[PDB]
RNA sequence: CAUUGGAGGGCAAGUCUGGUGCCAGCAGCCGCGGUAAUUCCAGCUCCAAUAGCGUAUAUUAAAGUUGCUGCAGUUAAAAAG
RNA sequence: CACCAGGAGUGGAGCCUGCGGCUUAAUUUGACUCAACACGGGAAACCUCACCCGGCCCGGACACGGACAGGAUUGACAGAUUGAUAGCUCUUUCUCGAUUCCGUGGGUGGUGGUGCAUGGCCGUUCUUAGUUGGUGGAGCGAUUUGUCUGGUUAAUUCCGAUAACGAACGAGACUCUGGCAUGCUAACUAGUUACGCGACCCCCGAGCGGUCGGCGUCCCCCAACUUCUUAGAGGGACAAGUGGCGUUCAGCCACCCGAGAUUGAGCAAUAACAGGUCUGUGAUGCCCUUAGAUGUCCGGGGCUGCACGCGCGCUACACUGACUGGCUCAGCGUGUGCCUACCCUACGCCGGCAGGCGCGGGUAACCCGUUGAACCCCAUUCGUGAUGGGGAUCGGGGAUUGCAAUUAUUCCCCAUGAACGAGGAAUUCCCAGUAAGUGCGGGUCAUAAGCUUGCGUUGAUUAAGUCCCUGCCCUUUGUACACACCGCCCG
C-alpha cells in the first residue's frame, strides 16, 4: 500500500485484500451461481478473475456495472490506475462446485421447498457430474420447539489427514427463516481423476496396478542379426 | 448509558416567532423605519450589548 | 442534523459519477477516504440517503467496516431531477465488457 | 333458509387463526390445553347421516373371550404331593 | 488423563491473580468437579464498559391530519447556570427553511431474555477403532450376519474361522519439524576470502633478526566458492539381512551396513449431549428498550474495598547460601503512519540509575547482532548466628508516558528489615536433550507480565513390569432397568 512497507506486511496486505473482497463478492453477487475467484500480482498490473455461472452479472450491463463498482473501490483501497480489473468466466465443469450447489440449495430453499427433496437433487447432479463420495448436514426445527437436523452420506468421504480440504471442496452456508435460522453444509469428491480444473493430483492415495507389464517368457536362443 | 430517569431538557428551546413579534416599524408609504436593524454594515440586533446574527456569524458591534 | 445543508449535496454527483459507493460506519473519526479533499469528511451519507435506500433506489449493505451502495436503474431521473442535470446515465464507462 | 353429532388418529374432515395458558374444556382409548393448542371458546372452511342425531342403561353379533360344533394347564391364570 | 520404580511441587510461609464468602452507589454478568477459577489478547483510572451518579445528539424515517407567512422550523458573546469558559435551558432572539415534531403504523440500534428456541460454531462422551447400505443368508417381526476363534499390530493392518462376498469412512494415507548427505544445486544485498600477514598493527614473544602468532583491519571491484551458511531437489529406513521363536502366516528382541523401525508437532469421523457459544456479530426467530435509551459523546467512582475458605500462582526457607569484579556462550520474532496515529535500533554530552540532550542505520541474510545473553564458571569472603539470608512492609525523595496515577500502574535510590527452617488434610506431572534450573523472544500498550506460548542452555534418582488403585476396549453372561445403577425399587 501507499506506505512502501516491508514483504512481510506487503504480503499480508494482499491477502487482506483477498479476505475482504472474497465475502464482498459472494453477499455482493450472488444473484445467480457463486464458484470463486483467483487474484494474482505482475509487474505494473495486478490481475482477479471471477468465476460465477452468470458471465453477465460480473461483466455488467454494457460495461456499466462493471465499469461503476472496479474505479471506486480500487481508489477507495487506495492503488493506481487501470491495474486490477475483474475478468469473468463460468465454470466449464459446474456440478461439483460444492459452493455453487450449496448456493443454488440456498436459493430452493429460501422459498421454502423441502430440504430432503432438494438435498436429493443435490447429489442427484453433483453425481450426474461425476463424483466420488458427499456428506451434506441441515440443522434447524423442522416443527416447534424441540431441536432436529438431519443428514445424507454416500460414496467415499475421507475425514482426516490433510487431502480433505484440497480433494473435497467443502462448503458452508446459513439460511434466515421467519421461524429462525438453519445450517447447510456440503462436502463432495472432486470430480477430475486427472488435474483438471478441480481435479487434483494424478495418482489415486491407493495400490499399485499394471497398464502394460513386462515378462521375458518368449525363447530367445542364440541366433543373431545383421544391421 | 442514561441510567438516570432525568435528563433534564433534550428539547430545544420554544420560540415565539409564529405568533407576532417584532420585525419592523409601519409608516406612511414611502419612509419605514426599524424595529430591529436589517442593514448589511436576518437581525442585525444588539442582543445584549453586540451585534450578531443566527447562523451566518455576522460581524460588527454597535451598527 | 438533517435540513441544515452546506456538505450535503455531493453524493449525487458522486451516485452519477460512479454507481458503487463505499463507506464507513465511524462519525467519531474525521477520516474519509477515496479522495476527501471536497470538505465533507465522511459526513452526511447517513443523513438522507437511509431515506432514499427507504425508497429503494440502491441499495446497501453491511460488512468489515465497509457499507456498499449499489446504484439502480430506476434512481436515475429523479437522482438527477434533485440537480435537474442533463439525463446522462455514464459514470465513467466505455463500453467494455471486461 | 333443516337440522341433529364432529374438525387429532383409532374413526369419515383443516400440519386452520385470535385467544387462554394445564387455566377452563375436550378426550368412552391414547392423550390433548404446562404461548409456536390439529382435541378447549369463537370465525370461515370440510367431515357423517339426514328429519335426524346421539346421550344413557338393559339385549344380541363380532366370540373359537364358553369350546357341542369348538378352548387352554412349562413359561401367561391354570395339573390334587 | 492410572499403579508399581523416583523426584519437581503444592498444600504450611511473603506477596500478585481469579472462584466462592461480607459488603457496596453496583463492587457487572458469564461459567460451578473431571471438560467453571493468567478463561473470553479480561493485565480495566478514563473510549475501550455492558456498572453507579449527571448532562449533549436524534441520524424517531415516511405517509397521512395538525403548525407553515404574525412561517412549520435549525444557530448563537451576554446575567444565570452548573460537575464544567453547556447558548444547556431561561433573559432572549434568529432564519438552513418544507429533507421537523405532535397520534397512529417503523423501531433504527442494541453487551435486554434465553445455547435448555436455533445456525455457523468448541468441549466432550472415547481417542479408541468405531460408523452404513448392496446381494445373499439364517429370523413368522424386532433384529442378525456382513463388523470374526486365534497368531497378530499404535490400528477393524495382515494372515487367518469361513455364509459370506464385493465396498468404504475412522487407523495406515494426507504435512511440518529434528536427525545419516564430507556428492548435487549458487546469491557484489549474505557469508566466505581457503588465497595476495598484500596496506595498516604490535615486536607481541623466545628471539628483541629470517619467519611462526594474533587484526569482527581494509581489499574500490568489472577475482572467486557455498566446506560452514539459509535449502531446493537427489535421496534414509522397509524386521532389510542374519542369531532365536511361531505354524517360519503376518512378525518380535539383537548385531554388521548405522539413521535401525516409529524425533516429536500436525492434520481430522458416524449418534449425540441439551455441556458452552445471541455479552466474537448487523449469525439469528419471538417478545423487549424506541426520546426521561438497554442507541450516543463525555466526566468521577465501581470491575482492584476485607473478619474466612480454594485453586491457578511468582520468591524461598539459606553454606551446592551466596556478595561485588572480571570473561569464558543464540535462535526465537516483531521492526516508520495502518482498515489514521505513532515503527526496530545505535553515538557521545550530563545526573548515579532511573532520567534530560540531538545528530544518525533501516520498509530488512542491508541494520542492530559475528544478538560481545545469565544461571554452570572462578577471586572473594563471615561462619550454622531469622545469620550480609528468604527480603516484604512502610518512610524520604528523583525522574516517565498520559486530559489526568490520588487506594505504589511501572522505573530508581537512601532507607524501612517483617511473615519463612523443604509444610500434616487431598492430588498432578513426567521412565529421556525428557523432568527440573532456567535468561531471552513474541500478545495485550499512551503505561506492560509472576500469564501465555516459543527460543535456549547446565542437564538427574530408579524404572523396560504390571491392572493390585483409579481407567478405555473385548467375550461369556443376569437384569422389573428403556433418560441405561445418580435407574426402577420396597415397608
Amino acid at each position: 500500500m501507499a506506505v512502501q512497507i516491508s514483504k512481510k506486511r506487503k504480503f499480508v496486505a494482499d491477502g487482506i485484500f483477498k479476505a475482504e473482497l472474497n465475502e464482498f463478492l459472494t453477499r455482493e453477487l450472488a444473484e445467480d451461481g457463486y464458484s470463486g475467484v483467483e487474484v494474482r500480482v505482475t509487474p505494473t498490473r495486478t490481475e482477479i478473475i471471477i468465476l460465477a455461472t452468470r458471465t453477465q452479472n460480473v461483466l455488467g450491463e454494457k460495461g456499466r456495472r462493471i465499469r461503476e463498482l472496479t474505479a471506486v473501490v480500487q481508489k477507495r483501497f487506495g492503488f493506481p490506475e487501470g491495474s486490477v480489473e475483474l475478468y469473468a468466466e463460468k465454470v466449464a465443469t459446474r456440478g461439483l462446485c460444492a459452493i455453487a450447489q450449496a448456493e443454488s440449495l440456498r436459493y430452493k430453499l429460501l422459498g421454502g421447498l423441502a430440504v430432503r427433496r432438494a438435498c436429493y437433487g443435490v447429489l442427484r447432479f453433483i453425481m450426474e457430474s461425476g463424483a466420488k463420495g458427499c456428506e451434506v448436514v441441515v440443522s434447524g426445527k423442522l416443527r416447534g420447539q424441540r431441536a432436529k437436523s438431519m443428514k445424507f452420506v454416500d460414496g467415499l468421504m475421507i475425514h482426516s489427514g490433510d487431502p480433505v480440504n484440497y480433494y473435497v471442496d467443502t462448503a458452508v452456508r446459513h439460511v434466515l427463516l421467519r421461524q429462525g435460522v438453519l445450517g447447510i453444509k456440503v462436502k463432495i469428491m472432486l470430480p477430475w481423476d486427472p488435474s483438471g480444473k478441480i481435479g487434483p493430483k494424478k495418482p489415486l492415495p491407493d495400490h499399485v496396478s499394471i497398464v502394460e507389464p513386462k515378462d521375458e517368457i518368449l525363447p530367445t536362443t542364440p541366433i543373431s542379426e545383421q544391421k | 448509558k442514561s441510567y438516570t430517569t432525568p435528563k433534564k431538557n433534550k428539547h430545544k428551546r420554544k420560540k415565539v416567532k409564529l405568533a407576532v413579534l417584532k420585525y419592523y416599524k409601519v409608516d406612511e408609504n414611502g419612509k419605514i423605519s426599524r424595529l430591529r436593524r436589517e442593514c448589511p454594515s436576518v437581525f442585525m440586533a444588539s442582543h445584549f450589548d453586540r451585534h450578531y446574527c443566527g447562523k451566518c456569524c455576522l460581524t460588527y458591534c454597535f451598527n | 442534523m438533517l435540513m441544515p445543508k452546506k456538505n450535503r449535496i455531493a453524493i449525487y454527483e458522486l451516485l452519477f459519477k460512479e454507481g458503487v459507493m463505499v463507506a464507513k460506519k465511524d462519525v467519531h473519526m474525521p477520516k474519509h477516504p477515496e479522495l476527501a479533499d471536497k470538505n465533507v469528511p465522511n459526513l452526511h451519507v447517513m443523513k438522507a440517503m437511509q431515506s432514499l435506500k427507504s425508497r429503494g433506489y440502491v441499495k446497501e449493505q453491511f460488512a468489515w467496516r465497509h457499507f456498499y451502495w449499489y446504484l439502480t436503474n430506476e434512481g436515475i431521473q429523479y437522482l438527477r431531477d434533485y440537480l435537474h442535470l442533463p439525463p446522462e446515465i455514464v459514470p465513467a464507462t466505455l463500453r467494455r465488457s471486461r
